[PDB]
RNA sequence: GCCCAUUCGGGUCUUGUAAUUGGAAUGAGUACAAUGUAAAUACCUUAACGAGGAACAAUUGGAGGGCAAGUCUGGUGCCAGC
């Protein structure tokens, strides 16, 4: 529905948006520029936990999903509608809790 | 890389027991439930009776 | 007007003493006159039974003044040896009592018996 | 000590057999050891130990029969 | 100096209210009868279809005074609420106001369930703890906090 | 004395819990009061 | 705790006072500083009133 | 099949305290047990409501209500005097799940707690007459309520003592 | 605790007539009318006063008396003042009527009725000792056959164990209780109705009272002492009910 | 209570036993040590 | 020292921490054997083994904290935020 009919879309990361944000674990630090493949466009996704931001580097064939805020936060930016849920085959929640291993 | 979980949290029958007998002992602090009655000889009410307090619901 | 007035007839006798045997097998019964009056003035007593042919009758006739003061039903039964066979014990017990317990599986029969004997008295 | 007990016995001279249901009751042992069962059944009947056959056993739950 | 804090009535749990045994006592009130009529459901069979249990309705003298006071548009409501199947209470307070009569009546007993429909009464009833309200909805009734609806 | 200071210490956390609760309720109601007006 | 580890929120112990200056010991950290400074500010304010 | 059903709302305060009280009182495992017993209670009294809302003297109401009360007195949740159909409408979940084997052997004695009752009858000790039952949720019928005793092939009855007892007898007789 | 020999202060309570006995653990205590003899085996405080005199006090065991549990749970006002006349429906034995008697005092009277016989002879053998009570051995369901000997009591109290509780108190209060007078009843839920539970049977009984013109004003449950009884205090209005 | 133990007031009654004196000495000494 | 209720109030050792610690019962397994079966597995049986961290290691979420001679941003000192 937010991209045709699918709930998830594979995508190619352009670059880690905001590496130069000084405040660690901030909204402008936790963004990536994903090239959606299903229609070939740009979008700004919202990877959780900047400590596990640095799994994804460049064309890591990332898999997005919606975000859906359940309230209002302190310094969260609006506009990001997409979060990262799977990167290059594995799920980055499992990567951040270090069960699996990112393959390359 | 997980939080320290609980031996009480392992078996659900135990966690639904140690939640009840706490909540069994919780409502000795909102009501005054019946606990058998006069067990020994009457040693007095043993915990304080105050004059200016009426715990009686009145009819408006 | 005798001294053992609420004397139960035959069918009510048989149901109250099979409730007696179920209570004795469920560990809910007090056997004997002085343990009966001890549990009676402790308060835990659903109802108490006496035997109307003990050779002194007063040694259990002292139980009316306690039980109908503390508001608990009481019933005479025409045979101490039948009540002994009911309680499941060698010597003839003459005064039994049923303790109060809401964790016992004869609560329905106890309440049926208690309602029948309150209608009897 | 075990016992065996047959029930529902029907003769059948269309095959010259007698077919029945077998209840073996063993109070503590595992099960009734079909060869030893077969020679005991041929002993209580008049059979061979070669002309008697049992097949459809199942031990019921909790053990014992 | 007599303070008065009412004890939590000892046939109540935290919020479970084990005093509501399945033969129910409900408290009918005025716009609930009116909405029952203009949704064309019944009363006793409607409550049975919503609760799957035998419900004894009650109306108070205050609510009967409100139903008489509301004039001749609701003669159907008054003929329905003078039903011999229902029982009747008898209030003793000043001022025929169904809202505080109802919420006082139920907060000093904690055994009645309240069959209401207006917003302020629903707010006060679900504000105070552990008594279930019911209300009209669609073409049936609806229960808000009974622990065994089914 | 130490019973009083323990009661004051936990009164501080009850105050912070009520602060979070009122903040969440106020943002929820200011969402609802404009959802009530977006039918215009 | 939303998305952090317990090793991410481990404890930081505080370092002692050096033995080289142990005669006037008890190195005085930030909480003791603020408990000194607000007391001094209150004393100065009541002195000035 | 799909016995258990999710209620009309599963995240609610009164329902949460209901499951807490019932679980900690009758010694239950999860919400699925209360939901199974509550479901089949709701099903049988939803079936009883239709037999009530149709008229009396119908053969359907007469012998189907007699069938329903015969089945319910056979399970034992209905007393011997209230043998008419609207007490089935006035049934409740407490005296319906009280007849499970866990609570029933605790009421019969021989277990000293509900949880010890559950762990021993899943450790295979209690047999209703002849059949060893290793499951709690039994709903024991009224006729076989007095046939509950320790099973003879179990060391709380009269069998050989257990492996802990005989191993300790060995390495305490050494 | 509270053994025989400790020194306990005797402070007065709100309900005039009763006293709090504050030691290291507290007691509820009424000032004994006939000194020197306990009536149902309770312990007695014994104070000295200055010609040296010595007056004694009784404890009030709430697990064996009804309204003592209501007093300790805290009722807003009773009507058992130190001057009034008090009727006692369902006076079992001395075990509560002696406490209501010595709360009432040497001027007011306590008319204690009782239906059974053996508690009747125990009540009379107690009643010869203190003079402010009147033992009646008649059924409480017939207030027209002891109408000869009592008149115009000032507060009734009720412990009878029959499922026509409201009819008993309504007939006795119409026949004897004065207007604007108190009525303190003690309903036992499991006694009067075993099928439906406690709050429903209490609401049904208090509705029967406000139909029989007693305007109720207090309901207390007395849960830590007895199970599922309740004390219901009411006035007898008869004129200007609302 | 025994006749050799019924003291003239509850202060001497509380002094007359042993466990209360033990608790009072250890609690009071810990309180003085905490104050210093 | 515990617990509960917009706050001052209420109620409770009959409340928590300790391998201080004791023996009893087990099936997950493991396995003679028999059972089932076309043959064999599984279940049903069952001798002998099989428990203290019963480590014979139950997870998935969610809500909060608190800590430095540490880091960064802002300013109306000693602060506010991330
Ligand atoms: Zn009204």
């Amino acid at each position: 529905s937010p991209f045709g009919g699918s709930s998830h879309a594979k995508g190619i990361v352009l670059e880690k948006l905001g590496i130069e944000s000084k405040q660690p674990n901030s909204a402008i630090r936790k963004c990536v520029r994903v090239q959606l493949i299903k229609n070939g466009k740009k979008v700004t996704a919202f990877v959780p936990n900047d400590g596990c931001l640095n799994f994804v580097d460049e064309n890591d064939e990332v898999l997005l999903a919606g975000f859906g805020r359940k309230g209002k936060a302190k310094g969260d930016i609006p506009g990001v509608r997409f979060k990262v849920v799977k990167v290059s085959g594995v799920s980055l929640l499992a990567l951040w809790k270090e069960k699996k291993e990112k393959p390359r | 890389l997980t939080p320290k979980r609980n031996k009480d949290n392992r078996n659900s029958r135990v966690k639904k027991r140690k939640k009840y007998q706490k909540a069994q002992k919780k409502l000795k602090s909102v009501r005054a439930v019946y606990s058998g009655g006069q067990s020994g000889v009457y040693e007095g009410e043993k915990t304080g009776i105050k004059k200016g307090l009426t715990r009686s619901v009145k009819f408006k | 007007n005798p001294k053992a007035f609420p004397l139960a007839d035959a069918a009510l006798t048989q149901q109250i003493l099979d409730v007696v045997q179920q209570a004795a097998n469920l560990r809910q019964l007090k056997k004997g006159a002085n343990e009966a009056t001890k549990t009676l003035n402790r308060g835990i007593s659903e109802f108490i039974i006496m035997a109307a042919d003990c050779e002194p009758i007063e040694i259990l006739l002292h139980l009316p003044l306690l039980c109908e003061d503390k508001n608990v039903p009481y019933v005479f039964v025409p045979s101490r040896v039948a009540l002994g066979r009911a309680c499941g014990v060698s010597r003839p017990v003459i005064a039994a009592s049923i303790t109060t317990n809401d964790a016992s599986a004869i609560k329905t029969q106890i309440y049926a018996v208690k309602d029948k004997i309150e209608t009897l008295l | 000590a075990v016992t065996i007990r047959t029930r529902k016995v029907i003769s059948n001279p269309l095959l010259a057999r007698k077919q029945f249901v077998v209840d073996v009751l063993h109070p503590n042992r595992a099960n009734v050891s079909k060869d030893e069962l077969r020679e005991k059944l041929a002993e209580v009947y008049k059979a061979e130990k070669d002309a008697v056959s049992v097949f459809g056993f199942r031990t019921q739950f909790g053990g014992g029969k | 100096l007599t303070r008065n804090i009412p004890q939590v009535s000892s046939a109540l749990f935290f919020q479970y209210n084990q005093a509501i045994k399945p033969p129910y006592q409900v408290l009918i009130d005025t716009n609930f009868i009116n909405f029952s009529i203009q949704k064309k459901v019944d009363i006793v069979r409607g409550m049975m279809d919503c609760l799957l249990a035998k419900c004894n309705p009650l109306i108070t003298d205050c609510v009967m005074a409100e139903l008489e006071k509301l004039g001749p548009k609701y003669r159907i409501a008054l003929k329905l609420a003078r039903d011999p199947r229902i029982k009747r209470l008898s209030c003793s307070h000043k001022g025929t106001y169904a809202n505080d009569c109802l919420v006082h009546r139920v907060l000093q007993h904690k055994c009645y369930i309240v069959a209401t429909n207006d917003a302020g009464l629903k707010q006060r009833i679900r504000k105070i703890p552990g008594i279930p309200l019911m209300s009209v909805g669609g073409h049936a009734y609806v229960i808000e906090k009974l622990p065994d609806v089914f | 004395s130490k019973r009083k200071e323990q009661k004051a210490s936990q009164r501080k956390e009850r105050l912070k819990k009520l602060a979070k609760m009122e903040e969440e309720k106020s943002q929820r109601d200011k969402e609802k009061k404009k959802e009530y007006f977006a039918q215009n | 705790a939303k998305l952090v580890h317990d090793v991410q929120k481990k404890q930081h112990r505080e370092r002692s006072q050096l033995t080289s200056r142990s005669r006037y010991g008890f190195l005085e950290k930030h909480k003791d500083y603020v408990k000194r400074a607000q007391d001094f500010h209150r004393k100065q304010s009541t002195l000035k009133v | 099949s799909k016995t258990y059903s999710t209620p009309k709302r599963p995240y609610e305060s009164s329902r949460l305290d209901a499951e807490l009280k019932l679980a900690g009182e009758f010694g239950l495992k999860n919400k699925k047990e209360i939901y199974r017993i509550s479901f089949q209670l709701s099903k049988i009294r939803r079936a009883a409501r239709d037999l009530l809302t149709r008229d009396e003297k119908d053969p359907k109401r007469l012998f189907e209500g007699n069938a329903l009360i015969r089945r319910l007195v056979r399970v034992g949740v209905l007393s011997e005097d209230k043998k008419k159909l609207d007490y089935v409408l006035a049934l409740k979940v407490e005296d319906f799940l009280e007849r499970r084997l866990q609570t029933q052997v605790y009421k019969l004695g021989l277990a000293k707690s509900v949880h010890h009752a559950r762990v021993l009858i899943t450790q295979r000790h209690i047999a209703v007459g002849k059949q060893i039952v290793n499951i709690p949720s039994f709903m024991v019928r009224l006729d076989s309520e007095k046939h509950i005793d320790f099973a003879p092939t179990s060391p709380f009855g009269g069998a050989r003592p257990g492996r802990v007892a005989r191993r300790n007898a060995a390495r305490k007789a050494e | 605790g509270a053994r025989g020999g400790a020194k306990v202060v005797i402070e007065p309570h709100r309900h005039a007539g009763v006293y709090i006995a504050r030691g290291k653990e507290d007691l509820l205590v009424t000032k004994n009318m006939a000194p020197g003899e306990s009536v149902y085996g309770e312990k007695r405080i014994s104070v000295e006063e200055p010609p040296p005199t010595k007056v004694e006090y009784r404890v009030w065991n709430p697990f064996r008396s009804k309204l003592a549990a209501g007093i300790m749970g805290g009722l807003d006002e009773l009507f058992i003042a130190p001057g009034k006349k008090v009727l006692y429906l369902g006076a079992a034995s001395g075990t509560s009527v002696s406490h209501v008697s010595d709360v009432v005092g040497p001027e007011g009277v306590v008319y204690a009725v009782e239906f059974s016989h053996r508690p009747g002879r125990e009540l009379i053998s107690m009643a010869k000792k203190r003079p402010n009570i009147i033992p009646i051995i008649e059924d409480a369901r017939h207030p027209q056959k002891y109408r000869m000997l009592i008149g115009m009591v000032d507060c009734v109290f009720a412990d009878v164990a029959q499922p026509d509780q409201a009819r008993i108190i309504a007939l006795n209060s119409h026949m004897f209780l004065k207007d604007q007078g108190g009525v303190v009843i003690s309903i036992k839920a499991n006694c009067i109705d075993s099928t439906v539970d406690a709050e429903t049977v209490f609401a049904r009984e208090v509705q029967k009272l406000r139909e029989e013109r007693i305007k109720p004003l207090e309901q207390l449950t007395l849960e830590p002492y007895e199970r599922d009884h309740c004390i219901v205090v009411g006035r007898y209005m008869r004129s200007g009910l609302k | 209570m025994n006749r050799k133990e019924r003291k003239s007031t509850i202060l001497e009654t509380l002094m007359g036993d042993e466990a209360s004196n033990k608790y009072f000495k250890r609690k009071y000494n810990e309180i003085q040590e905490k104050s210093t």
